[PDB]
């Protein structure tokens, strides 16, 4: 059983080994761009008039 | 037809009356605020405390005219109707406050003695029903002075207001009722409730003797202050009523007990000081409530 | 629009019906006490539930017209540190202990202490039943194993006063009773400001006296928070 | 052979660490260091929903952005009407220990579950108008933690047995299973395209999955205690996690590494709920300090505190149109902040 669990651990590590990995900075930039692109349409970040606010 | 006396009276009962005017007002309003916040958390004690504070505020507001009553010489005179209403309030608010003290004692006893019972009686709706019933019964039972004029006096340099020393007949029996049903019975129940609370508290397995001692001292203060603040005035009231009922023509008894009657009517106003601080300020949780205030 | 007003009126009628249902729910919810049972495999954790009666084995019992309802979470793994937070508002946590073998009292103390110094269990008055008292009593008396070998403080103690009066006045069994008691009290009575308590009890698997004991201790906890609630301290 | 296999696993882990170290070009805080800070988000309790009896453990909003579901520890599933402060329905539940509730995108059904290890389906928009059970789901050996409606006839469930699974709502079978974690899975989030989903666990690990297949792809390890909450960024990439070590960490898929940490010295208790706004600039989180801190997702600063709850804040969610935040807490109240 320990041998089998070691085999499963090593095969999982092997599949996780070769995954195509790109730079972290690109991912951070993507997150920043998507945070920025939808800023106007966010009521929690831009106040909504009471006329258009169903909760007020 | 009775001669009277006393010179300090110009300021004697006025002294303690001005004292209680000065002290009891902010304490009573902060007690009202704490009561309202207790109501906010679905606690039935808050309604009772708030009504107690309201009655205390009314009495403190209506006191100054009756302070003037003597500052002249037991002789104010501003018309029959004003005296009629203000004497009524000034002699009813004490009994209203004491009835709400009885209500508070009963409510406190209910939770500590029986922690898992009487769910319906521990509700805000029942509180606001019982408080309304109490107000209605108090005004109805004290309404008897309304039918009579309230500007009687004796002919010896004196125009009284709501208080005739050569008193009539009905006022004596209302005095006896006011003492016996109106002072003792609520106070007796108020002492019984804390006796039961102490009996429950001392038998607590999760409470050491330190908390027991602190609770004991608080309960002792609450029960003991009222008796000293109230007893002498009602003793003199009962004495005069009995003497006049036995023999009204013996004016000498009034002539001597004049000083006792109002030097004690002075002391009767100290409960308006006792109740607010001793019910809100001292308690540690209510001290946190005062900090939140 | 008449249909608009009809829709609003239907909204209000449904709202009134749901408000009545919610008030009934509030009453029935406030008139009940929930408990949690936390024992050990060798102990009779589930035994007392049946005695006083996939996943949760719920139980329902009633003492003096007051509703009690405890839950025994046993369809889970060895890990306990997450679903334990569900039972934060219960009246009390019943921690049954496995006082069978000294090799199992150490994790018993560790579990008492981790429950004690927990974020959400410091206000919960746990109940100590000291389950499997008979195994401890019959084997520390028989011998072949010394508590000194596990916790080297057994000998320097004497008979506790009236701790379960025994026909045989054996100091060893009673002082082992209260030695494990004070082992739990090392942080049962050290850490804590009085919000909770320990309520020591000694029970076997057959006592038929735990439901009422829990009810009395619940009365004590409610008395304490009524003392604190009604500004009477 | 066992020692050789252990050495093999060791060198595989070492090479993985070397690859990640090479790929660690920069962190999030370095790049996101020049944008304007959000500032003090001073929201107010516009609505106070007082219908719940016990602490709120889970809530979810419907697609219409008005009808929202909520589950508390008393055993209730109250359907609310936000606009009119009304209650459309009040669904009782078989099991009180509910830790997650789901609202169908169409609105015809509601899903709930918890310690019972069962996911239940109810009937919301019936012809008769009465809510009744439609079916049940069984097959998990641990307590349910999160479940969401995949599109309309599938559902993804998470459990404490270190597994996640996919169901078919027509036939009632567990089509696919996802294994690989070693600790309890706490929170679960779904991508917009409904082709991948991510979940944290109580082992300082996060893993991503493919729904069509049954294979784990990526793992990320950055914490020192149990992870307890996760939410998916709107763009379909990356996520955010909180943990019992009082430090919240942001991850990313293609980076395959930890990016940014939100922490402070004063805060001792950990994060218990995470959610994202419509834009993704705001990062909302619940704490055991009875507060709700508004982190800027890219600045690691406390730019906002949602005071008002006097007990631990457990719930967190945003609307489809982004017009409200619902904050269920251990004070048995639901508040709408706008």
């Amino acid at each position: 059983a320990s041998i089998a669990q070691a085999r499963k651990l090593v095969e999982q590590l092997k599949m996780e080994a070769n995954i195509d990995r790109i730079k972290v900075s690109k991912a951070a930039a993507d997150l920043m761009a998507y945070c920025e692109a939808h800023a106007k349409e966010d009521p929690l970040l831009t106040p909504v008039p009471a006329s258009e606010n169903p909760f007020r | 037809g009775c001669h009277v006396d006393s010179r300090v009276d110009h300021l004697f009962p006025p002294s303690l009356y001005i004292f209680v005017i000065g002290v009891g007002l902010p304490t009573n309003c902060l007690a009202l605020w704490a009561a309202y916040r207790q109501v906010q958390q679905r606690n039935e004690l808050g309604v009772y405390l708030m009504n107690l504070s309201i009655a205390d505020l009314l009495y403190i507001c209506t006191l100054p005219l009756w302070v003037d009553y003597f500052l002249h010489h037991d002789n104010w005179i501003h018309g029959p109707g004003s005296c009629k209403l203000f004497g009524f309030i000034f002699y009813t608010n004490i009994y209203i406050s004491i009835a709400f003290l009885c209500c508070i004692s009963v409510d406190r006893y209910l939770a500590v003695a029986h922690p898992l019972r009487f769910a319906r009686l521990r509700r805000v709706k029942t509180a606001v029903a019982v408080s309304s019933v109490v107000w209605a019964t108090e005004l109805g039972a004290n309404s008897a002075p309304l039918f009579h004029d309230e500007l009687f006096r004796d002919r010896y340099n004196h125009t009284f207001c709501f208080e005739k020393f050569p008193m009539e007949g009905w006022v004596a029996w209302m005095n006896l009722y006011r003492v016996f049903v109106g002072f003792l019975f609520p106070w007796a129940l108020m002492l019984l409730s804390y006796r039961g609370i102490l009996r429950a508290v001392r038998g607590s397995v999760s409470t050491e003797r330190q908390e027991k001692a602190k609770i004991k001292r608080l309960a002792l203060s609450l029960i003991a202050i009222v008796l000293v603040c109230f007893a002498p005035y009602h003793v003199l009231l009962l004495s005069r009523s009995a003497i006049y009922l036995g023999r009204p023509w013996d004016c000498g008894f009034e002539e001597r007990v004049f000083s006792a009657y109002h030097s004690s009517l002075a002391f009767t106003s100290l409960n308006c000081v006792a109740d607010p601080i001793l019910y809100c300020l001292v308690n540690e949780g209510a001290r946190s409530d005062v900090a939140k205030a | 629009t008449e249909d608009q007003r009809n829709e609003e009126k239907a909204q209000r009628e449904a709202n009134k019906k749901i408000e009545k249902q919610l008030q009934k729910d509030k009453q029935v919810y406030r008139a009940t006490h929930r408990l949690l049972l936390l024992g050990a495999d060798n102990s009779g954790k589930s035994t007392i539930v049946k005695q006083m009666r996939s996943g949760i084995f719920e139980t329902k019992f009633q003492v003096d017209k007051v509703n009690f309802h405890m839950f025994d979470v046993g369809g889970q793994r060895d890990e306990r540190r997450k679903w334990i937070q569900c039972f934060n508002d219960v009246t009390a946590i019943i921690f049954v202990v496995d006082s069978s073998d000294y090799n199992r009292l150490q994790e018993a103390l560790n579990l008492f202490k981790s429950i004690w110094n927990n974020r959400w269990l410091r206000t919960i008055s746990v109940i100590l039943f000291l389950n499997k008292q008979d195994l401890l009593a019959e084997k520390v008396l028989a011998g072949k194993s010394k508590i000194e070998d596990y916790f080297p403080e057994f000998a320097r103690y004497t008979t506790p006063e009236d701790a379960t009066p025994e026909p045989g006045e054996d100091p060893r069994v009673t002082r082992a009773k209260y030695f494990i008691r004070d082992e739990f009290l090392r942080i049962s009575t050290a850490s804590g400001d009085g919000r909770h308590y320990c309520y020591p009890h000694f029970t076997c698997a057959v006592d038929t006296e735990n439901a009422r004991r829990i009810f009395n201790d619940c009365k004590d906890i409610i008395l304490q928070m009524n003392l604190r609630e009604y500004n009477l301290v | 052979e066992l020692d050789q296999l252990r050495q093999e696993a060791e060198q595989l882990k070492n090479q993985i660490r070397d690859a990640r170290k090479a790929c660690a070009d920069a962190t999030l805080s370095q790049i996101t260091n020049n944008i304007d800070p959000v500032g003090r988000i001073q929201m107010r309790t516009r609505r106070t929903l007082r219908g719940h009896l016990a602490k709120i453990y889970a809530m979810h909003w419907g697609t219409d952005s008005r009808l929202l579901v909520s589950a508390s520890q008393d055993g209730k599933l109250i359907i609310w009407d936000s606009y009119t402060t009304n209650k459309v329905h009040a669904i009782p539940l078989r099991s009180s220990w509910v830790m997650t509730c789901a609202y169908a995108p169409s609105g015809n059904y509601v899903a709930c579950g918890g310690l019972d290890n069962i996911c239940s389906i109810y009937n919301l928009k019936t012809r008769e108008g009465n809510v009744r059970v439609s079916r049940e789901l069984a097959g998990h050996t641990g307590y349910l933690s999160c479940c969401r409606f995949l599109d309309d006839n599938q559902i993804v469930t998470s459990s404490g047995d270190t597994t996640c699974a996919l169901w078919d709502i027509e036939t009632g079978q567990q089509t696919t299973t996802f294994t690989g974690h070693t600790g309890d899975v706490m929170s679960l989030s779904l991508a917009p395209d409904t082709r991948l989903f991510v979940s944290g666990a109580c082992d300082a690990s996060a893993k991503l999955w493919d729904v069509r297949e049954g294979m784990c792809r990526q793992t990320f390890t950055g914490h020192e205690s149990d992870i307890n909450a996760i939410c998916f960024f709107p763009n379909g990439n990356a996520f955010a996690t909180g943990s019992d070590d009082a430090t919240c960490r942001l991850f990313d898929l293609r980076a395959d590494q930890e990016l940014m940490t939100y922490s402070h010295d004063n805060i001792i208790c950990g994060i218990t709920s995470v959610s994202f706004s419509k834009s993704g600039r705001l990062l909302l989180a619940g704490y055991d300090d009875f507060n709700c801190n508004v982190w800027d997702a890219l600045k690691a600063d406390r730019a906002g505190v949602l005071a008002g709850h006097d007990n631990r804040v457990s719930c967190l969610g945003v609307t489809d149109d982004g017009m409200a935040v619902a904050t269920g807490s251990w004070d048995s109240f639901l508040k709408i902040w706008n």
